[PDB]
């Protein structure tokens, strides 16, 4: 799982200047991303793979999976954090998050 | 073949040729209003079509195979290819998608301590995997 | 269907209403039947009329 | 008599700095997010794909 | 202060029991972030919103408003 | 000087107020009143009903029935009526 964020450093938009700019994407002079990304280990062989849809997209996306042997799993979002820690240093860590997983 | 569904039995209320009769590959809807179609044959043709009513302004598309991913510009009711991303002999596009278009509730996620790293959210992206082998690697 | 987040629009289907009607019942009645004891004994007993 | 007044008003001043500062006050950068704009990006561009 | 330590303690604990895990209303008044920290504690979302509250939050109000109705009711010190 | 007699007619403009305020508020739910528009309605028109109690009830003499009018009637109990106002506007604005 890789996530996007426009500047890493906690409070910042190094671009995306929203007031009146009027972005021109065929030139070229878009905002770059930044980027995490992190690894995870799952026992059986997924077929493929398929996020879920709402009429107002607020709850988690719920990553849906179909199997090899047929049988269907979803997990939700949530679960695939990046910017993830061991759980050693997410305790007393008042900078992490609302319920930081 | 036009069809028109009703809430008894439907009726195939028409039938007809394309302008080239050919095997087609896949079909993409283009703009909702202007009723267009690009469609794909095989042996790699693309035709705009514009069926009927129903009854600059650019446009951009984007084809990807397994030796790449190709990109297309609509301009005068004609279809150019604009650029290409080829792989080399040893490898071959896997998985490719698309950023669908998602309801922005949120814009930026905000943090403990009441900071905020503002998500990268821009439309025009796609994803895709490049397997080569010669060296076993596996390209995002 | 499947619910991420749990299901909160619905409320449920395995509600425990004859509880809660229960307790209302229960506050009711013991106020009704408590109320002219302490009208009655501590009106009349503080005044000593 | 201002004594009391300064007294009433560090009085007040000790509730909003020691209780309701912790985080229910805005003036932070994660209140004025559900304010702010989105930009829009391409604004003459439609991008249809597969 | 016992009077105030009994029943708004029961009180609290029997709605996180009976009503948990439920969206109740919305609010017509925006709050902060924190806030949707301290109301929502039935919902495990991240950007629901909030002015979307849950049960407690009912009894957050009922607390402080109910002055008045008690007044009317007809009560006395 | 004052006699204990301030009690009774207090206790009126207390009830006058109180049930002043939940009327208030749930008409605002009811007609789905938004956040500062709400606040802005129940300033003018509790006033505006604290106006009208002051020539009526009382007969365009605050003194002679309470000591300090202008602070009993407008300023005392005032923030033990604006939570009976958000109290029923909640209510109103979930029906
Ligand atoms: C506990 C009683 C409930 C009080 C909640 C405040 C309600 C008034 C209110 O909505 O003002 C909001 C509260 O935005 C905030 O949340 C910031 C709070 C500002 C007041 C802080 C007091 C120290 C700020 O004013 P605004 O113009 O920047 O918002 C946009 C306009 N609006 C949609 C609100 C019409």
């Amino acid at each position: 799982v890789v996530e996007l964020y426009e500047s890493l450093t906690p409070d910042e938009r190094l671009s995306n200047s929203s007031d009146n700019f009027s972005y021109d994407p065929l030139t070229g002079h878009i905002n770059k991303p930044q980027f995490q990304t992190k690894q995870f280990i799952f026992p059986e062989i997924i077929k493929t793979m398929s996020i879920s849809k709402t009429t107002d997209d607020i709850t988690t996306k719920a990553i849906v999976m179909e199997l090899e042997n047929g049988q269907i799993t979803y997990i939700p979002k949530l679960l695939l954090n990046a910017r993830g820690k061991p759980a050693e240093e997410m305790a007393k860590d008042k900078k992490k998050e609302f319920m930081a997983t | 073949l036009t069809i028109e569904v009703t809430k008894d039995q439907p009726i195939i209320k028409s039938r007809s040729p394309l302008s080239e009769r050919k095997t087609v590959d896949s079909v993409i809807r283009l703009n909702e209003h202007d009723h267009q179609y690009l469609i794909k044959f095989e042996d790699k043709d693309h035709l705009l079509f514009k069926l009927n009513p129903g009854k600059s302004s650019h446009i951009f598309v984007t084809e990807h195979d397994t030796n790449g991913i190709y990109g297309y510009i609509i301009e005068n009711d004609t279809v150019k290819q604009t650029w290409k991303k080829a792989v080399n002999s040893k490898e071959k596009m896997v998985a490719y998608s698309k950023r669908e278009t998602t309801n922005l509730n949120t814009l930026g996620i905000t943090l403990g301590d009441k900071s905020v790293l503002y998500k990268y959210l821009y439309p025009n992206l796609a994803a895709y995997l490049i397997a080569n082998e010669e060296h076993h690697t596996i390209t995002f | 269907r499947i619910t991420p987040s749990g299901q909160f629009d619905l409320m449920s289907p395995t509600f425990e209403k004859g509880k809660l009607l229960i307790t209302i019942f229960v506050l009711l009645v013991i106020t009704y039947f408590i109320r002219p004891s302490v009208s009655n004994k501590k009106l009349k007993s503080q005044w000593l009329i | 008599m201002f004594m009391y007044i300064v007294f009433q008003g560090v009085l007040m001043y000790i509730g909003y700095r020691k209780l309701n500062s912790m985080g229910l006050i805005p003036n932070a950068k994660g209140d004025w997010l559900p304010w702010e704009r989105i930009a829009h990006y391409n604004n003459g561009l439609q991008w249809f794909s597969d | 202060n016992m009077a105030s330590f009994i029943p708004q303690t029961i009180i609290m604990w029997w709605v996180n029991h009976f009503f948990a895990g439920f969206i109740l209303m919305q609010l017509p008044f925006p709050l902060t972030a924190k806030f949707k920290e301290m109301l929502q504690t039935g919902i495990i979302c991240q950007d629901l919103d909030v002015r979307w509250v849950s049960s407690i939050s009912w009894y957050f109000i009922s607390v402080l408003g109910l002055n008045p109705v008690y007044n009317l009711i007809g009560l006395n010190d | 000087n004052a006699t204990a007699n301030v009690v009774d007619n207090k206790k009126r403009l207390l009830f006058v107020q109180d049930s002043s305020a939940l009327v208030l508020g749930l008409v605002a739910g009811f007609l789905q009143i938004e956040s500062v528009h709400g606040f802005i309605w129940f300033l003018i028109l509790y006033n505006l009903i604290n106006v009208i109690y002051i020539v009526w009830i009382c007969q365009l003499q605050p003194g002679k029935f309470y000591q300090s009018p202008l602070h009993d009637i407008f300023f005392e109990s005032f923030f033990r009526e604006i939570t009976g106002f958000v109290m029923a506007w909640t209510f109103g604005y979930a029906l």
